[PDB]
């Protein structure tokens, strides 16, 4: 009826949150996306594919840190640091054991950061989101460009206006 | 040795001559039954190596 | 970019199968919940990455085959089995189901014509070709290249003509494979999933027939003289054009004003 959806809704947050423990809350999921990375003036395919996900990370704690896991361009560079990151994405990845992450900081609440505590140990970009090629092209906070495939049309431009509702209103509540 | 090898001959001027060679010399390439993309067939063909601009191999001979 | 703890090293049989569902069953759309022949495939998907990565890590976990596994998948989950069918019954439908589903593989030679890429599966020792069954809604060459890159580490995209193929129905099941000539010998040929082919070889062509001639005991015994035509035609082609290759290269020199 809808008790096999609280249970779907639960069991999608309970795992993702074996991954990501700062969940506050999950945002939504569309059931099929496959990671392509501009390389040589071109798309290159990567080994993520499955379940995408986008969700509210608890952000949190003043000195909360974010670990590191135990092990050129071909891979993306690891978020050393502070705990500021106010939404996630992951791509539970249906190829290999390890998933696709994309931190995803607001670029109101990203100079906000930056400049009133002038430490800054990587230099996040604020990152950009736009829709080409059947691709939703997004340039990462480490100047990497991500783009990931849905089958709907519906889809695609779904979670494009979503990541761009959270990289340009601010995060309350 | 070259004969019954069709062959095609491209030319600068425009023209384009088909056909089967006959005889080939380093001064002078000669067809059998030369056909020309500007409507003209002729049996016999005879050009000189100066006067050539490009060449395809069309067909071998049976 | 964000950074991620690894919970499959150490993990609780019961806590690696709730992570799974949701990797695999749990979250698909509901046009793969149309039969239970169409979730059971996922389950398929399921047990093959427990076995390959899970178990792995977790020594002490069970070995589970699709039988136990998806039998243990109900257990943890019972909301996400609807239908009053047994996952033992469901699971034979399955593997019966999975019988008619086509084949589209590929005949992979070299440029020299000499030889062809033949494959061998763990279980079995007879030898074949790099083929599959199709997927939803996939075109006969688009199924063709996504198997053979699977089982070979070879994009095959360039040399896969669609109406050069040969059709064979062997027990209730279409096998249509493609014939592809000019692959590189020289590249090593490594598969891309764990536990499906064993050996990965270039078997000598006239080898084969000589050999299947005797008729001992492949569906290579069956497409022989359309592959062995396809050779002859290839061949034919493939030197008439460095004959008349010659023929140019001599003109080109002999009189030719080459640049
Ligand atoms: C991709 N996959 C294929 N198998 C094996 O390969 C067999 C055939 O499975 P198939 O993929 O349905 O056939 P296809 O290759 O003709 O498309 C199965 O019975 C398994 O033995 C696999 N076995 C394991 N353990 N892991 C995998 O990832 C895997
Ligand atoms: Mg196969
Ligand atoms: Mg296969
Ligand atoms: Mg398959």
């Amino acid at each position: 009826t809808e008790t096999l959806e609280i249970y779907r809704k639960a069991l999608n947050f309970n795992v993702i949150a074996r991954y990501d423990p700062k969940i506050k809350q999950l945002l939504f999921h569309t059931p099929h996306a496959t990671v392509y990375k501009w390389g040589d003036d071109n798309w290159n395919k990567l080994e993520y594919q499955g379940v995408l996900a986008i969700y509210l990370r608890d952000v949190g704690d003043k000195e909360a840190i974010l670990p590191e896991v135990s092990s050129e361009a071909n891979t993306p560079h690891v978020l050393t640091g502070h705990d500021i990151y106010n939404y996630g994405l992951i791509i539970m990845n249906r190829i290999n054991p390890d998933n696709f992450s994309l931190a995803i900081a607001p670029n109101s609440v990203l100079n906000k950061r930056k400049l009133f505590a002038p430490n800054r140990e990587e230099e996040l970009e604020p990152m950009k989101v736009e829709v080409r090629d059947d691709l939703v092209m997004i340039k990462t906070l480490k100047k990497e460009v991500y783009g990931i495939w849905v089958h709907t049309p519906e889809d695609r431009q779904n979670i494009y206006e979503l990541i761009k509702y959270l990289l340009e209103n601010e995060p309350t509540d | 040795n070259f004969k019954g090898y069709q062959i095609e001959i491209e030319l600068k001027d425009g023209k384009r001559i088909t056909g089967t060679l006959k005889q080939v010399s380093p001064k002078s390439l000669t067809l059998t039954d030369a056909v020309f993309q500007d409507g003209g067939v002729s049996p016999v063909f005879k050009i000189k190596a100066d006067k050539l601009y490009d060449l395809k191999v069309l067909k071998l001979p049976p | 970019s964000l950074p991620l703890l690894r919970p499959f090293e150490t993990v609780s049989l019961e806590n690696a199968v709730e992570d799974l569902v949701v990797r695999f069953i749990l979250n698909v759309p509901p046009e793969d919940l149309s039969t239970v022949e169409r979730v059971l495939f996922h389950f398929e998907e399921a047990s093959w990455f427990y076995t390959d990565f899970v178990k792995l890590m977790n020594p002490y976990l069970p070995n589970l085959s699709i039988k136990s596994f998806s039998k243990i998948v109900i257990d943890i989950c019972p909301l996400i089995w609807n239908w009053d069918i047994t996952p033992e019954n469901a699971l034979v439908k399955f593997s019966n189901y999975k019988k008619t589903i086509p084949v589209r593989g590929a005949a992979i030679f070299n440029d020299s014509l000499s030889k062809i890429l033949l494959l061998r599966g763990i279980n079995s020792k007879h030898w074949s070709f790099p083929r599959g069954k199709i997927g939803k809604d996939e075109d006969d060459v688009a199924c063709c290249i996504r198997e053979v890159k699977e089982e070979t580490g070879f994009d095959l995209t360039g040399f896969i003509d669609a109406d050069q193929y040969v059709e064979r129905n062997m027990n209730g099941k279409n096998f249509k494979i493609f014939l592809v000539k000019g692959v590189p010998e020289d590249f090593e040929f490594k598969p891309e999933h764990k536990n499906e082919i064993q050996a990965i070889e270039w078997k000598d062509f006239k080898k084969l027939s000589k050999a299947i001639t005797k008729n001992e005991g492949f569906l290579v015994n069956s497409m022989i003289r359309p592959l062995s035509l396809y050779v002859k035609n290839e061949k034919r082609a493939k030197d008439e054009n460095k004959l008349k290759l010659y023929a140019e290269e001599h003109l080109k020199s002999i009189l030719g004003l080459n640049k």
